[PDB]
């Protein structure tokens, strides 16, 4: 099976990639293309050709649960064996990972991008007619939540179909024609320029992983509705809005007190503020500004108000959430007394001892104390 | 729920396949193999079976017959479960008809699924059906690699609605019966090998029968019926079909899907049949965990077997 | 009136046939200089499995040996203790004179073998008679094959992949001054030499 | 003096640069492979004509330890096909593929020749501890890979797996934002 390569893009999905390959070879659809490549895959004695599907809505290597290894071996075989010149096929993979965010949402790698898993769309996806007729492709960005339309022309879509059903770019194809009418179909521009490298907003330049960690962390913790002036309001008043709401939360948790003064629990004070910052996903502190702000707000006020923040009652649980270790490693470090124990769910430590232990021993290559000092 | 006695009898029952060799002098002779006895110095057979030199093609033949034995249990201890089961099958054929299971079995007959690893390294194979009761000349399916690939492609044949309708009358009508004779022509390359069935020993000894003095390999009676029942594609997060057992067993990669922790085995589904006659007497039925469990239950009564404690 | 030595295989973690076969491969690497066909391979152990832990090449007159034993193969191999080339000991005359022949009937029992044979059998029907139908040369439908061992080598310039077989007859010590064909066995059939234990 | 402005960050010199958070790991690699002190003349001559005069060394290694293989051409564990230039170049100390091109070029070589010579490099019979050196794993993580059958076997330190499966399974469920295929589509 010899094929004809399409032009490689950096804003490309995989479904549209197979639609490109099917519609320059001469296939009327992609179902017959997928039948033909499965016949070619059993033609070459591959040990996993049984699970390679016939439908296009779950071609991706995260949809399968049992043969993702055979999935990516099939993608290596289609990359190295069946094109006249191999296009950018392996880089457009859409996978799962080892990595995971905080508190309980796991992560996925698309090229180099690291997204979470829960807010990944599993439903029908809209698109724009101008990037589908003038360009022709269909970007991978259309099924990430918080994105509506394109980079330049900036028109409002027809997202839902115009009778009550739902138009999809992978059901009827990339021809933009529905099956009832037979015709082809400023903070919004800020998120579309945000996703264009045209960064015109006081939220500065940013890498991808910590970007998506913060956006998904806000949309998962705060549980708000959808508006573009809303997320220009959250991120164009730094550092006023987040400092104001954490002062409101610390007044709310210091006014309402169920536990005693000697038994102040950390989670009952900062459960909605302290958890989801550290493993989002990794140990970078350049543009991961939430750890810089939180660690500075903890650093300038250790023993303020007769030692209130440094002396907190801990059940020795969240340490294994945040020290990047396991419980057996905790037991092996306690039995050699590297820190004073003044069981897993029993109270043994305080916040200041774990804080000094992080400042002393468990610093990684970048995640340390001296990369956020001049940011106040 | 699950009395002392409960047992069903099977609806589909196939027979042995027989392999023959056709010559350019326009005849056909049985296929024979050979052992070689491995001796030591001064025991285990090893059987080999290859296509003879100067032949033309292999012809395989068997016969399958569909019946109506699923509509009532062969045994039942109590007149409380049998009422539930007979109206379960009656509401299933009233609401959501017999055409999905019938097409999904007749596809596995018509493409050569029962040629287990014998169509790897093969040029073209052609399947001919002779149905009964029938009026006309035989039902041909030609060159299944490059002419028949999907369910829409079978339906564009002349003799397909009649075949699926006589299977539907067999599964529906009490005291009803359909009988197909199948023979398939394989054009294998020169000195290609043949893979028949193997006897259970705890190497590589073949299952054989005597055809007019010559021994021949067969490829099974129970094996070839485990290839018409590879239709299980309804388990949670499905990708690849299965033999319709009760515990979703995928053979080679040892693990079993549909473990009773997930609740998608036959007994956890069977013990909730009053919910299925609950839902199928309404006016809309969801195709995600209610149609996909009635399909599994009806495919798992056609298999048969005793459902006891 | 000449002698044997034991190249012993002692790493204590090795498969034996797959080292012995490439020892014979580099034996065939020798004797392209010209056809000095004077070497026997002489596997001194032969069980009902496991081609022995030894190999025992023979030479003729003490100097051609160390033209054979410097066969560009152990010089970059024997920095450490894996094999042991034994040091040139005149023979103790208490052994047994056994044989090593490649028999070419393990190789021609396979279905590919009689396929090649029947397609040769009317490749040379050029003594023109009445051609048979090949519908009657049915194979030996039950066969009791004896003991054998197989060595996995390949062709000398082409990419043709056969194997080669070894048996352990015992026969008739005194015969000639012991030439052979090229790589080391005793299926010459002009002088079928026993080369001892 | 070329090493002296190789440790300062003087980005006007013909020796191909790297970030200097890992030049000490490069020094440790050069002292570990040659089994001597940190030479300078052979260090510059080794990186003089990148990538001409080390790929010959890695290929001559994978052919040198196959001309005199101990057991056979199969059933052979991966060291004595890549033992010394593979185990001593991976962790230096962090595996960001933008800096450790020593890892990356041999791994691109062991990406583009998997299915050559009737699958020689694919079926290297290997154990489960290798994943804790290769697949960024722990042993209980591999046990959860085995009994749930994402990673199908064929004892912890016993040889039960193959290289092609464990490193294509890397491109499915263990790829991080550090150890990532996307850097190596414009180099070869």
């Amino acid at each position: 099976m010899f094929l004809q390569r399409p032009k490689p893009y950096s804003d490309e999905s995989l479904e549209s990639f197979f639609i490109r390959v099917a519609n320059k070879n001469g296939y009327g659809d992609v179902h017959r293309f997928l039948e033909a490549t499965k016949r070619f895959l059993q033609d070459i004695d591959h040990n996993g050709y049984q699970t390679f599907p016939t439908d296009i809505t779950r071609i991706n290597p995260y949809s399968a649960k049992n043969s993702s290894s055979a999935r990516t071996a099939s993608f290596l075989k289609l990359a190295q064996l069946t094109f006249n010149e191999p296009p950018e096929l392996l880089g457009l993979a859409i996978n799962r990972t080892n990595m995971k965010y905080s508190p309980s949402t796991s992560a996925v790698v698309r090229g180099a991008e690291v997204f979470p898993r829960s807010l990944l769309r599993t439903h029908s996806i809209p698109c724009c007619p101008l990037c589908l007729r003038e360009n022709g492709y269909a970007s991978y960005l259309w099924h990430f939540q918080g994105y509506e339309y394109c980079h330049s022309h900036n028109v409002p879509l027809i997202t839902t179909c115009s009778c009550g059903k739902e138009f999809d770019y992978r059901v009827s194809g990339l021809k933009g024609i529905c099956c009832k009418c037979k015709e082809p179909i400023e903070a919004a521009c800020t998120v579309s320029n945000w996703l264009a490298g045209h960064e015109s907003k006081p939220l500065p330049n940013l890498p991808k992983s910590y970007r998506w960690g913060l956006v998904h962390w806000w949309m998962g913790i705060k549980d708000s509705e959808f508006d573009h002036f809303s997320f220009v309001q959250f991120f164009s008043n730094w550092p006023r809005s987040f400092h104001s709401i954490i002062e409101d939360e610390v007044e709310f948790n210091l006014e309402h007190a169920v536990v005693s003064t000697s038994e102040l629990r950390l989670k009952d004070l900062l459960g909605r503020l302290f958890f989801g910052s550290i493993r989002l996903p990794e140990r970078n502190l350049q543009h991961n500004i939430i750890l810089g702000e939180l660690l500075c707000y903890l650093e300038n006020r250790l023993w303020q108000d007769k030692g209130l923040i440094a002396n907190l009652k801990m059940n020795a649980l969240e340490a294994t959430v945040m020290l990047n270790c396991s419980l057996d490693q905790i037991a092996s470090m306690v039995e050699q007394r590297i820190l004073k124990p003044n069981d897993v769910t029993d109270y043994l430590f305080h916040f200041g001892d774990i804080f000094c232990l992080w400042l002393a021993e468990f610093q990684s290559d970048e995640f340390n104390r001296s990369f956020y000092v001049s940011r106040w | 729920k699950l009395p002392t006695n409960l047992a069903y009898e099977r609806s589909i029952d196939p027979s042995d396949v027989c392999f023959f060799v056709v010559w350019p002098d326009d005849r056909k002779t049985p296929l024979t193999y050979n052992s070689r006895t491995l001796l030591g110095q001064m025991p285990h057979q090893v059987d080999f079976c290859h296509v003879p030199y100067g032949a033309s093609h292999i012809e395989c033949s068997f016969s399958v017959s569909f019946s109506s034995e699923l509509r009532q249990p062969y045994k039942c201890n109590s007149s409380k479960v049998k009422q539930t089961l007979v109206q379960l099958v009656e509401l299933y054929e009233t609401k959501i008809g017999w055409t999905e299971l019938a097409t999904r079995y007749l596809m596995n007959i018509c493409n050569g699924k029962w040629l287990w690893k014998n169509t790897r390294k093969a040029y073209c194979w052609n399947i001919v059906l002779t149905p009964w009761p029938w009026n006309g000349e035989k039902v041909g399916f030609e060159d299944i690699r490059t002419n028949y690939t999907s369910r829409q492609d079978f339906k564009n044949n002349k003799n397909w609605s009649a075949i699926v309708e006589m299977i539907k009358t067999a599964f529906s009508s009490t005291d009803g019966l359909a009988i197909f004779e199948v023979r398939a022509t394989l054009h294998l390359p020169t000195n290609a090998m043949v893979r028949p069935s193997q006897v259970f020993t705890e190497s590589r000894v073949f299952q054989s029968t005597t055809i007019d003095g010559e021994r021949s390999p067969i490829l099974g009676a129970f094996k070839t019926g485990a290839a018409i029942a590879t239709i299980d594609d309804w388990y949670p997060e499905a990708t690849e079909p299965l033999r319709v057992g009760r515990f979703g067993v995928h053979r080679e990669d040892v693990t079993c899907y549909r473990h009773p922790s997930t609740g998608k085995d036959f007994f956890s589904i069977l013990q909730q049949a009053e919910h299925y006659i609950e839902v199928l007497s309404a006016n809309k039925t969801p195709a995600q965990e209610t149609i996909n469990d009635m399909h599994f239950l009806m495919a798992n009564l056609i298999k048969g077997g005793m459902f006891q404690h | 009136k000449w002698y044997y030595k034991t190249i012993t295989f002692l790493p204590e973690l090795c498969n034996n046939e797959s080292l012995a076969a490439k020892c014979l491969r580099v034996l065939h690497g020798f004797n392209y200089q010209y056809e000095t066909r004077n070497i026997g391979v002489s596997f001194p152990l032969w069980c009902d499995a496991t081609v022995g832990k030894k190999i025992s090449f023979v030479s003729k007159n003490k100097i051609e040996l160390d033209l054979l034993l410097k066969q560009h193969y152990f010089v970059q191999m024997e920095q450490l203790q894996y094999f042991h080339i034994s040091n040139t000991v005149l023979v103790p005359e208490d052994c047994t004179y056994v044989s090593f022949r490649r028999c070419q009937s393990i190789d021609k029992l396979t279905a590919a073998g009689l396929a090649r044979k029947i397609r040769r059998l009317e490749k040379r029907a050029l003594s023109r008679g009445e051609q048979f139908d090949p519908s009657s040369f049915a194979q030996k439908e039950h066969t009791a094959i004896a003991h054998y061992h197989s060595l996995g080598e390949s062709s000398k310039q082409t990419n043709r992949n056969f194997r080669l077989n070894i048996r352990m007859l015992s026969e008739q010590p005194r015969e000639g001054n012991s030439i052979f064909s090229s790589y080391g066995l005793s299926n010459s059939e002009n002088s079928f030499q026993p080369v001892p234990l």
